[PDB]
């Protein structure tokens, strides 16, 4: 009826992920740099091309 | 070479007459077909009794289609033994059930013109049965006239 | 059943790597110029029987081709003792087409967005009744033989 | 006789002023002072009075004269019948040593043994235990108590009734006799409290009295009510019948400290307004906060029945038991007569699954009189979703409920009556969702022939 | 119509919901939720009127609106769940900044009718929705849709049928909303959470809330008063003829008549 494992929970399965949020710092910095492009929705790319 | 009688539950809303001769004409040939339907508004209760005339077509029916998730419904096919049969079970089978409005029939008997005593037995209903109604709230005081 | 635990499992499937770099970046330009726990498929050997054992799984299904069978054999008789509803579905494949891999032993669902939680509770009770007690009794007996 | 008035440590003396205790009860102006001299203390004082200070100050005060390390292991060892009891003794000892560079613990049943082993090896100068666990880590753990000071055993009576009796008996062997001061508390005075009196402490007691004469353990003038709520359902139904009676006066006591703190914070959250009365806070907060609640028009406090054994019940409309009693008799005679009131007669209702029914049972052997309350279902305010989705989402109040759980579990397995409140009988899944859980947490509920040939061993070492 | 007689009636039907209230149960248990003054308090009063005809010829199954001298649905411990069409984000931030000291308190729930089908589809949904709230409200832009996502449970019975509420002006949802501004939607909503309902039933009998039992006598007379003639010139058909009875009410006890009958045809007989 339980658990096996009486472990507590990591609190990183309630907050949002860090790992997200270092990749989305890195992007920041990288569109800051000018080496990558922003984002453009869809229908902008679509009458675009 | 009995007919096998099946037991259909959990219907979902269109798998009503038609398409329950249909589909189970595929599996082989019905003799009797008949949902059970409300007296006051016609509407099915989710339920029907198939008639085959082959009573291994009807267990290989009621076997493959047992708990099948239609519409958000599983069935319930299951075999009626044949030494629980009601007699009189098939009695509207293979009929339509209109749909008729007792409602309106009951509202335009209302507007329909009584002649000239029929009024006589209104008004006599009324006294007595207000006369009842007076006693009732006399019992706990509330007077009334006219 | 297979068609309607796909139906309830391709609504819940995970994002692509091109969804995600561009989900990824509109974020990254919107902090340049408020979200709920995201809620997928759930798939992996050791992950889903981590959460079968925590009781965290709602519904597993198990790939029947599975070409080292040991990496599965104890799952069926593992989901009867946590009491967590279980299935065996056809093709490795169409496991990982779910969750944009070539294949994939297991998947299982955890928990759902509200507007589909009664779904996969008709989803769950589909199969404990179509599937669970179709094989109650013959889980227990050996298979083949050539008598006769 | 006042605080200052005693040359304690300038440490002691500012930790009392912050408590704000600035006077004195007769056990502890009687006891602490004999104490503080090196002499065993035999004492007849009730839960209430202020024992705690009483058998805490000479403790504390011996561990900050002999200047006591974390490598010098236990050197004042008190002993409590039951887990609650300790946990309480203990955030008393935490106020008490805020300067003290002292250390202090809790050793008790229904712990992690291991968390608990590893605490002891570091070295815990003030270990307050329960009697199994004490004998268990005295036995079977390496840690230091060859230091050991003082003994006080507290509440003998109640740990005599569970049935530590031998348990005691082995404790008392196995610790250091020489040089080691022993205090010794109970509120009644049978033959197994003077037999645990005679092996403890020495030839020479000190026989102290603080108790009323008048005990009025009548069987007649009561009346309880109860109300039987299968376990899923039980808060819902204590939260309907808080937002129910609301502008009344409610005292609410659960079974520990924790189970108080996370229904604090989760009737926070779910906008009921409440006051709480836990061990997990100043002494002060919670002498204001009752001193509040007593001077209201209306409102509720909740805390925990050993909680308010000691404390001056003022006149309320309701008094719910919505956990266990932990000590039944007491309960239904002084907490109905606490309920009934000076002035119109106030009710006391008592929540009772229908798996501890044999309590009515013994309602009928005490010829108590009885009333039954029962309850529509549909004026029940569903709150289910809302309350599982903030455990879900909340790590705090994840937490807390976790440790609120299995503190209820611990305590209903450790109760006195086990034939009317056993934890087998007890549905965990349901529980657990009336805490506010899908799944039920992982707890621990427990927490023929001889050999052929073999004869009793006469000889050898056995560590 | 006689008032005074109306006032007497009032008072006979209080008399007997207090006797009745305070009689004790005699299974030797007490309710744990409920209390004299509660029971009374909760108990509402009927109005019943017996035309001699059918008032409508089909099931309308969108209430109408009386306006009250003394308004209906007072209490604190009521709470309203409104239904919107466009954005319910819209409708959530205009509640995060309406009247917080009392619209904002009643009103539970916002929602829209995208999410109503999405959320509430089942029965088990929309009747825990049913027993939450107490008071609906919807956008007149989609009450006409509401019949199909709100089944059976919400409109076999009439006490919690969705209240009409206009909240348009003078489609992409997010970029603009069709609505009057703020404070004429405060009091429309406001308007209309008290409010008598008529509900066109086929048949003769419609009863209509207009009370509670904790209420002052004379203000339970108004009420029935201006229930009566807002009632019988803009519903009844051929006004004020078909009137049979009105009939006081309270949900467990009989129904005291107010009686208008000297003649029960037209011209035909």
């Amino acid at each position: 009826k339980m658990p096996l494992s009486a472990a507590p929970e990591p609190k990183r399965r309630f907050i949002p992920s860090k790992n997200e949020a270092k990749q989305i710092m890195k992007l920041v910095r990288a569109i800051r740099e000018g080496r990558i492009l922003p984002y453009k929705p869809p229908e902008e790319r679509e009458r675009e091309e | 070479s009995q007919p096998g009688v099946m037991y259909i539950a959990r219907l979902p809303h269109g798998f009503y007459e038609h398409e329950l001769r249909g589909y189970f004409s595929q599996f082989g040939e019905i003799t009797r077909l008949r949902v059970v339907r409300n007296k006051k508004t016609g509407a099915s209760r989710h339920r029907a009794f198939i008639e085959f005339a082959d009573a291994e077509v009807a267990d290989i029916a009621a076997r493959t289609m047992d708990k099948y998730l239609l519409f958000g419904h599983i069935l319930t096919c299951k075999i009626v033994p044949p030494a629980q049969v009601h007699p009189d079970l098939f009695k509207g089978a293979n009929r339509r059930f209109k749909v008729v409005p007792w409602n309106k029939m009951a509202g335009r008997q209302l507007e329909r013109p009584l002649s000239e005593s029929q009024w006589q037995v209104k008004v006599a209903k009324e006294e007595q049965r207000r006369a009842a109604r007076a006693e009732k709230l006399k019992e706990m005081g509330y007077e009334f006239e006219a | 059943l297979a068609a309607q635990a796909f139906k309830l499992l391709n609504k819940y499937r995970p994002e692509t790597k091109q969804e995600k770099k561009e989900r990824l970046l509109r974020e990254a330009t919107a902090i340049k110029e408020v979200s709920k726990k995201p809620y997928t498929v759930k798939y992996g050997l050791n992950h889903v029987v981590g959460l079968i054992e925590n009781k965290k799984a709602s519904l597993v299904l198990i790939a029947n081709d599975v070409d080292p069978i040991e990496l599965v054999v104890f799952l069926p008789a593992l989901c009867r003792k946590m009491g967590i509803p279980y299935a065996i579905i056809k093709g490795k494949a169409r496991l990982g087409t779910l969750v944009h891999k070539k294949t994939a032993a297991v998947v299982a669902i955890t928990e759902v967005r509200s507007e589909d939680k009664n779904e996969l509770a008709k989803l769950i009770s589909a199969v404990k009744e179509g599937y669970l007690e179709k094989v109650e009794d013959t889980r227990k007996r050996w298979g083949g033989g050539i008598m006769g | 006789q006042e605080f200052s008035e005693l040359n304690l440590s300038e440490k002691t003396t500012k930790a009392i002023a912050e408590m704000g205790f600035t006077k004195m009860t007769e056990i502890q102006r009687r006891a602490i002072p004999p104490a503080l001299a090196g002499k065993d203390v035999l004492g007849a004082a009730k839960t209430g009075s202020g024992k705690t200070l009483a058998f805490l100050i000479p403790a504390v005060e011996m561990l900050s004269s002999l200047r006591f390390k974390p490598r010098n292991g236990t050197g004042a060892i008190v002993v409590t019948p039951t887990r609650e009891l300790a946990l309480q003794i203990f955030g008393v000892a935490r106020e008490l040593m805020k300067y003290h560079s002292q250390t202090y613990g809790v050793v008790i049943g229904g712990a992690n043994r291991r968390a608990e082993a590893e605490k002891l090896g570091k070295g815990v100068n003030l270990l307050i235990a329960t009697p199994g666990r004490l004998l268990d880590h005295l036995q079977n753990t390496p840690f230091v108590f060859k230091n050991l000071k003082s003994l006080i055993i507290d509440e003998a009576d109640r740990i005599l009734e569970i049935g530590f009796e031998d348990e005691m008996r082995q404790i008392v062997k196995i610790l250091p006799k020489e040089d080691r001061q022993t205090m010794l508390f109970s509120a009644t005075q049978t033959t197994k409290v003077e037999d645990l009196a005679r092996i403890s402490l020495r030839p020479g007691p000190l026989y102290i009295n603080v108790d009323e004469e008048k005990k009025y353990s009548t069987v007649e003038g009561l009346e309880q009510g109860y109300v039987v709520v299968e376990a899923d359902k039980r808060f819902l139904l204590l939260f309907s019948f808080l937002k129910k009676m609301a502008k009344k006066k409610i005292i609410v006591f659960f079974s520990s400290c924790n189970s108080v703190k996370y229904y604090s914070e989760l009737l926070q959250y779910i906008d009921l307004p409440v006051l709480d009365l836990h061990g997990k806070q100043k002494q002060q907060k919670r002498t204001n906060t009752f001193f509040e609640f007593c001077n209201a028009k209306s409102g509720t406090l909740i805390c925990t029945d050993v909680a308010a054994r000691g404390l001056d019940i003022p006149q309320v409309d309701w008094i719910v038991q919505f956990d266990p009693p932990d000590d039944p008799r007491d309960y239904i005679h002084r907490v109905g007569r606490t309920a009934r009131g000076n002035n119109g007669k106030g009710r006391s209702l008592l929540f009772l699954q229908p798996c501890e029914l044999g309590f009515l049972a013994h309602l009928k052997a005490a010829k108590v009189p009885v009333v039954e309350y029962d309850f529509p279902k549909n004026k029940i305010l569903n709150v289910q979703s809302q309350l599982e989705k903030l455990i879900s989402t909340n790590y705090y109040l994840n937490q807390s409920a976790k440790e609120g759980y299995r503190s209820y579990i611990h305590a209903y397995a450790s109760h006195s009556l086990r034939s009317v409140f056993d934890v087998h009988k007890l549905d965990l899944v349901k529980v657990a969702k009336s805490f506010g859980f899908s799944t039920p947490p992982r707890v621990d509920i427990t927490l023929g022939r001889r050999a052929y040939g073999s004869q009793p061993r006469q000889g050898g070492r056995y560590k | 119509v006689d008032p005074d007689q109306t006032l007497k009636a009032c008072k006979a039907l209080l008399a007997h919901i207090k006797k009745a209230a305070a009689a004790p149960r005699p299974d030797g248990k007490q309710n744990l939720l409920a209390d004299e003054e509660s029971t009374v308090a909760e108990t509402p009063i009927w109005l019943t009127l017996t035309t001699k005809k059918h008032i409508h010829d089909s099931h309308r199954l969108q209430p109408g609106k009386i306006i009250l001298p003394h308004p209906l649905n007072t209490s604190e411990e009521i709470s309203v769940c409104l239904i919107t069409a466009d954005p319910q984000r819209f409708y959530k931030n205009a509640v995060a900044d309406e009247f917080p000291e009392d619209l904002r308190a009643k009103i539970g729930r916002v929602i829209d009718i995208s999410h109503l089908k999405a959320k509430f589809k089942a029965y088990e949904a929309q009747r825990k929705l049913f027993s939450e709230h107490d008071v609906f409200l919807a956008d007149t832009r989609i009450i006409n849709r509401l019949p199909k996502a709100l089944g059976k449970t919400f409109y076999k019975t009439t006490t919690k049928r969705p209240i009409p509420v206009v909240l348009m002006a003078q489609r992409d949802p997010l970029e603009n909303a069709n609505a009057r501004p703020i404070p004429e939607i405060v009091a429309e909503i406001r308007k209309a959470i008290g409010a008598a309902l008529v509900h066109l039933s086929p048949s003769t009998n419609t009863a209509i809330k207009v009370g509670y039992a904790n209420w002052e006598p004379e203000k339970l007379a108004a009420n029935i008063e201006t229930v009566i003639r807002e009632l019988v010139e803009r519903f009844v058909p051929q006004k004020w003829q078909n009137v049979r009875n009105f009939y006081v009410k309270g949900p467990e006890t009989a129904a005291l008549p107010i009686y208008q009958t000297d003649e029960l045809w037209l011209d035909e007989s």
